[PDB]
């Protein structure tokens, strides 16, 4: 396809992957600054249910189960510029298996949205399933 | 089963849109008919995590998906456009290949995410049959829409919202004991 358009699928590709790598560290091994990730005013939705803004936000994950993801599926799309113009962002899904504390092992489908605060990329969306 | 609704505007926006275009995939045959919802800035990807565990069938029904599905996961940067689809007429015709389902809709739960007059993000998880022209497949699925809401111009003067697909995801996966049980 266009020049451009490879320079943009594939610029996102990279962040998609840094981002997720550093995100899904920080749930298993540093859940204490997960917050940190997250837009001041980001929409969670863990297994439909929501938690608007970052505090919390950042009480939801204090409450949760300790956890261990393991990856196996990542894919980004750069977000066309209506959905939301002035401001590139990335729809990002990260697929697996998790392992909560006390809990039989699970599947898990994780789809972000991310856009950057100066150069760092954080979660407007965030929508959660577990599924075995 | 939890559904999770943005806005109390956005509720009937789950039936109308997500009900009727997943009912509208279902019958392969009529399928090329979701042209409309897509645009010339249109993008759609496939992923497909399906653990097999009768397993010459699974696997050989599974490449209908696999053939066409993209990861970056450990994937080197450049072959980064693998699997992307770009625009009306390169959506619609991948989406042609892609097996016949019958989705259970008793089985989808839904979460609104973002919705405005611009549009909406909106997800859905559930369980679909995989059909042949040889024997059924119970799949797990995930769909996730990027939408922008555009004032219809039929001649009546009055505003109507007609609905465009700008980011598109369908992902293919292992049905959980649960759905199965309850299909």
């Amino acid at each position: 396809m266009d020049s451009d358009l490879k320079a943009k699928v594939e610029s996102c590709a990279r962040t998609a992957d840094t981002f997720t790598r550093l995100y899904y560290a920080s749930v298993d091994n540093r859940r204490q600054q997960i917050g940190r990730l997250y837009l001041d005013n980001a929409t969670l939705s863990w297994n439909g249910n929501g938690a608007i803004g970052r505090q919390m936000i950042e009480s939801y994950f204090q409450e949760l189960p300790s956890s261990n993801h393991q990856l196996n599926t990542l894919d980004a799309q750069p977000i066309v510029d209506q959905a939301v113009s002035n401001q590139l962002a990335y729809l990002i899904m990260a697929s697996g298996s998790v392992k909560f504390a006390d809990q039989q092992l699970r599947k898990f489908q994780q789809t972000f949205i991310v856009t950057a605060e100066n150069d760092k990329w954080k979660v407007v969306s965030d929508c959660y399933r577990m599924q075995e | 089963q939890k559904n999770f609704l943005c806005d109390t505007g956005a509720y009937e926006l789950v039936g109308a849109f997500l009900e009727n275009y997943l009912r509208e995939f279902e019958n392969d045959e009529f399928r090329h008919n979701l042209y409309k919802y897509y645009s010339e800035n249109s993008i759609f990807t496939l992923t497909c995590n399906y653990n097999v565990v009768q397993t010459p069938k699974i696997l050989q029904r599974l490449s209908k998906y696999n053939r066409h599905a993209r990861n970056l996961r450990n994937k080197d940067y450049s072959k980064a456009s693998d699997g992307v689809f770009f625009g009306c007429t390169y959506i619609v015709e991948i989406l042609l290949q892609l097996p016949r389902v019958t989705h259970d809709f008793h089985s989808l739960q839904t979460d609104v995410m973002h919705y405005n007059g611009k549009g909406a993000v909106i997800y859905v998880a559930g369980l679909l049959r995989d059909e042949p022209p040889i024997g059924g497949v119970l799949l797990g699925f995930s769909r996730q829409f990027v939408v922008t809401f555009d004032e219809a111009n039929l001649g009546l003067g009055k505003r109507a919202r007609r609905l465009k697909i700008a980011n598109e995801r369908l992902h293919i996966t292992n049905p959980s004991k649960t759905a199965i049980r309850n299909a």
